[PDB]
């Protein structure tokens, strides 16, 4: 009770509001990397059932060994140094590159068509492209195998993969701006709990 | 001076006290306690009308909702007027001649008198209306209802009783009776939900009250199996003996 | 308020409890009527729509017309010249006639089989079988007629109707002992109403 | 000055005004009640068409050139509110045929009762009886069109019209029910006293 | 006169008097009552077919024809100690009728559209065979039902043949999932449990009305 | 008399009944032991799955089981477990509500399976009864298959191939297993449940007991 | 007696046997993870019937005369909770194994997802194979059943099973999660405390 009577303002605002904005503004506008964004989106025709099994494939483990087989993307996503949060640590285990390429490549799909979209993440806007067709065409294969292998079907592609311009994810302006909401929100919580326990 | 006369002449004047203090002040409380189930009754019917419509095609909503409706209404009032009767008139009984189960049974006496004239008001206006009002069996009606009111009262005491001197149970059993609005089936027909939660539903003996009137109400009702009258009529005697048993032991303790 | 003071108990009471049950038991138990019933339960078969016509048709004008005249249902229930009420009144109107007659024959239906049962009520017995048959047969040529009408389908009698033994319907004991418990409980309410309008 | 002045008014006034208007202005309106539905050689289709149909205004002309339902729906001189006043406009006209003439639906068993209000019991028999047989036309002269755009279909009859119950003669008039009326109005103006009793004295408290 | 109750006249009348009515009724005075259960349904070659059996079996048609066949007002009776669960002579028709149908109790299961009868009688044999009889007179009218309109029905030597084979034909068939049992005890009289229930209901009610006499005495 | 009811009170009717449960499920219980299988029926599956699961707890295929195997003379065995022993001289119903007591019958909805539970006194009795009630069952809907085929068809090709063939067929996705340990009686649960059901009693008695003692 | 006594029992102990449990007695368990489904040549009955199937007792005595799976999940002798005792019941076993290997239904798409523990990554794919192997066999063989009661039906290959993704080979192990079950056990324990305290403090007001 000693120092809970300490915390006084000066030292919750600085640890509260001042100290990690401090550190975000230092990680957003120096130590970020860009991170181009490809967009497709596709479906499945001659069938829920079969987008389905599409969604679950892209995010498999068997797809991920082909493409870094193919494009080696355990090499292109170690290369941003400068930052250490999104770039790919060398010698992780397997799971922690499943889990890390499950989080580049975004799969979603509306209810009311069934339209898959896939946004993959990249950080060369090539690259990103590419591996969004590599994606496709795996995709393709493996349902005309599935197909095959019970002895006919075709992805329809409405939008195909685009070559990004510029990045847009590593968004720091708006990120700043819901910082600071959570964070004085936080305080506003917080210091009101710390006045009621003081005056107890 | 028998004890029943001056018992009697304190619970006309508790009952007309809890009257002039629950009808509004400028005699108005008719309005609202007859406001009350009408906008459920609309909000129901533009709400559900095709449902029960594709769930039988024999009898009509208006009658069928309210003869559900309002004993629930009675039960509701009951249980929640009841439970709240001693931490109310906390300065009546510095007079003797007084016991909070005077002040319990005449705030009881004054709802079941209040919601009987609700009920007699919505079956004229629905028998002006050119629906069916006219209860095919009556005897076994007022059996259902007297049981349900028994108890209605029994919990109420039970909660007025035990609650005493911590109010804030008295703020979850309200919260308590929301989803038994939904649970006890009066709004829709319980025919409809599936039997894989039949089993748990069936230990609402409000439920079995409501089906019964229902079925002794209307010519040939359907009632499905397990709706006997025997369990919520032993749960009524057993919360009853067991409400009027836990006032006799905490008699002088209740007045203060 | 003169008046609501003139006004006690026992003037009350003998207004509300006992000259309702004088009137009641001596209506009951000399003044009424033994009414027999005879049941039948049919369904019609090659079609919920087919036992709709029927039961609008058994309460119709056309069929009560037929019936009157083949079996003179008007003469039959003015015979009980005792009940006052339950009797059909020489002179009157075709649309008390038809009130009447749709009050002495009650059709119901179930939702889950499509049985329509029908029980026709008459002071005599074997009046009350005949009703019920020439309202079967008349409901059977009545569907075969609308069949052909068009240019196949025959009622199914699960139950033919019975020769009653005795009435059911005129009940004396349970009239009165609702009677009571419903006097009873409008003369404590009414009663409540007067002590606290006479206090005001 | 309400007093007892604004309950006096407000209660006996209307009430009275209809007591007399009923208890001998009233002249008293016979109905003739058929109930019929339409059947194949789905089907709610040229019922609900029916039902658009009886309530039209092609209709109401080809009943008025029939049976001359103007000159009939001013006949009673006494009654000066359920009269169809003569020169009047073809709405209001059209408005008063159509509270003349009642059609009811029932949702299930897919079932049309027409019930027609005439001052005598002959002419809501005879109205009743040219509604349906100018309803079974119309039924079959639609599908007559559809099939006139061949020559064999185009004349048969494909739909007809199944009467359950054919319309009936009355022998007593069922309307105005004054008693019924008179009750309602009673509740009714009992109502508005009560409530504007009580806002009366909200308003002179203050 | 809330004084004139007394704890020993409360004590004897509501716990003892109905308590020895009940002890004696049920030890020396009820008869027993075996009853035989049988599981059947109806297929062709619906759920209306069993439904209408489920009608059927109350009819008074059925009762007739088994009063016939099997004397049933003559075996319901014998039993004369037992005056509430005995037919007395010279009864209506309609009492006859609700009898057989408190004594006949048909379960319907519509999750598998099985009808469970369970027959009452004073004699293991006697509810076997009352068993038996209903299931062969409905098994009777539903073959009846079926070949009426058939019957009714009669190129045209062709529709001749068909109406011919359709009226001689056994188009629907019940089917029997537990037949009808011979019982060896009687289930249907429950002494000690219907004892035990009226002995806790009673001493319930004797206390709730001795609580509500000293509530109402304490106003001095 | 009343001046006696004490802590003597609930020492009794608590203590008491929680010491005669503990030693009979502690020595005098017998061990139960339990198979379990799996099965469904195949070629309206739903229909004969529901005519099995009425028919296992039916009279009739207790009688058969009987005539086969001799549940009588083997739940009378455990002669040291007076509670849940078949008595001798039991009379039928009383033995079919024993029968149905010692096999249970779960229905699950989705998937359409049926599950069987059988009890014995012995590991072998429990899988041969769970055999044996599985091939009656198997031979119920073949017979009553067949018994209507043939009624219908004895009035022809198609009769006499359709009343001898096998429609019916039951599907065992789990067939009776051989247990080693007795997964019944649960001792700890039964005790736990008896324990709450005597302390609520002992509540209400105390209670009752306090509010008579008040004059 | 209680004071802090009984705070510091129910936090600390608990606490400090778990971490003392977690951070050197317990063994992690590789984890291998596949997703099948059953198509033909509906289909949701057969991927039915391979989820009740996979937590069987006949087809775990089958992966015991294969694999010895009571050998190997005795291996571990420093994790006294997560071993299989030597010499136990054939329940006891059965329950182990339903408790090492999970099968989840996804209600949609009619994907049956399976995850294999075992204390060797090699191992928990040679499980995961075996069974996917297994199931195939299953499925198949309850069709030559049917088809065996018509030689050329009983030999085809019916049903075929699916391998939208095949069993994968762990480098590390997931399980058992130390961290999360600590924070998880501080929380609920601090919970048990907090109500304890209360009924506690409500008792000794009295």
């Amino acid at each position: 009770m000693k120092l809970v009577s300490r915390l006084t303002a000066k030292r919750l605002q600085w640890a509260l509001v001042y100290l990690p904005m401090l550190v975000a503004t230092v990680y957003f506008l120096v130590f970020s990397a860009d991170r181009y964004v490809s967009e497709s989106v596709i479906t499945v025709r001659q069938s829920r059932e079969d987008t389905c099994y599409l969604q679950t494939y892209i995010h498999s483990m068997g797809l991920l060994q082909k493409l870094d087989q193919q494009l080696k993307l355990r090499e292109h996503f170690g290369t941003p140094l400068r930052d250490p949060l999104f770039r790919l640590w060398g010698g992780t285990s397997q799971e922690w590159f499943l889990e890390y390429y499950r989080s580049r490549v975004e799969v979603l799909m509306d209810d009311i068509c069934g339209l898959l979209t896939v946004r993959v993440q990249g950080f060369e806007p090539e690259f990103a492209q590419a591996l969004n067709r590599a994606i496709l065409e795996e995709s393709e294969r493996f349902v005309n195998e599935l197909s095959h292998r019970m002895a006919l079907k075709s992805l329809v592609v409405v939008e195909p993969p685009v070559l990004p311009e510029i990045a847009e994810y590593p968004r720091r302006w708006y990120n700043l701006a819901t910082l600071l909401v959570v964070c004085c929100l936080i305080y506003g919580v917080v210091s009101l709990v710390v006045a009621t326990i003081r005056d107890h | 001076r028998s004890p029943w006369q001056i018992q009697q002449a304190v619970l006309f004047a508790l009952f007309l006290r809890e009257l002039k203090t629950r009808l509004g002040g400028r005699w108005l409380g008719v309005f609202w306690v007859l406001l009350e189930p009408v906008a459920h009754i609309a909000v129901m019917t533009t709400l559900f009308s095709l449902a029960h419509r594709a769930a039988m095609p024999s009898i009509e909503y208006p009658v069928f909702l309210i003869t559900g409706l309002i004993p629930f209404f009675m039960f509701r009032g009951l249980v929640t007027r009841l439970m709240e009767a001693i931490d109310s008139n906390r300065g009546l009984f510095a007079y003797r001649q007084v016991k909070p189960i005077d002040t319990v049974i005449a705030r009881a006496m004054l709802e079941i008198s209040l919601q009987s004239i609700v009920y007699l008001i919505a079956l004229g206006t629905l028998g002006w209306l050119g629906f069916h009002f006219l209860p095919v069996r009556a005897l076994e009606l007022a059996g259902v209802s007297a049981v349900l009111i028994m108890l209605g009262a029994s919990l109420g005491l039970f909660f007025a009783v035990v609650t005493n001197e911590i109010p804030q149970a008295r703020a979850i059993v309200r919260i308590s009776l929301l989803p038994l609005y939904f649970v006890s089936g009066v709004i829709f027909p319980v025919h409809t939900i599936p039997p894989q939660y039949l089993p748990l539903l069936q230990l609402n003996p409000v439920l079995h009250l409501i089906e019964l009137s229902r079925a002794s109400f209307f010519p040939q009702y359907r009632v499905l199996q397990g709706i006997n009258l025997a369990y919520p009529a032993g749960f009524a005697l057993l919360s009853l003996f067991l409400a009027l048993m836990l006032y006799r032991l905490r008699r002088h303790q209740l007045a203060s």
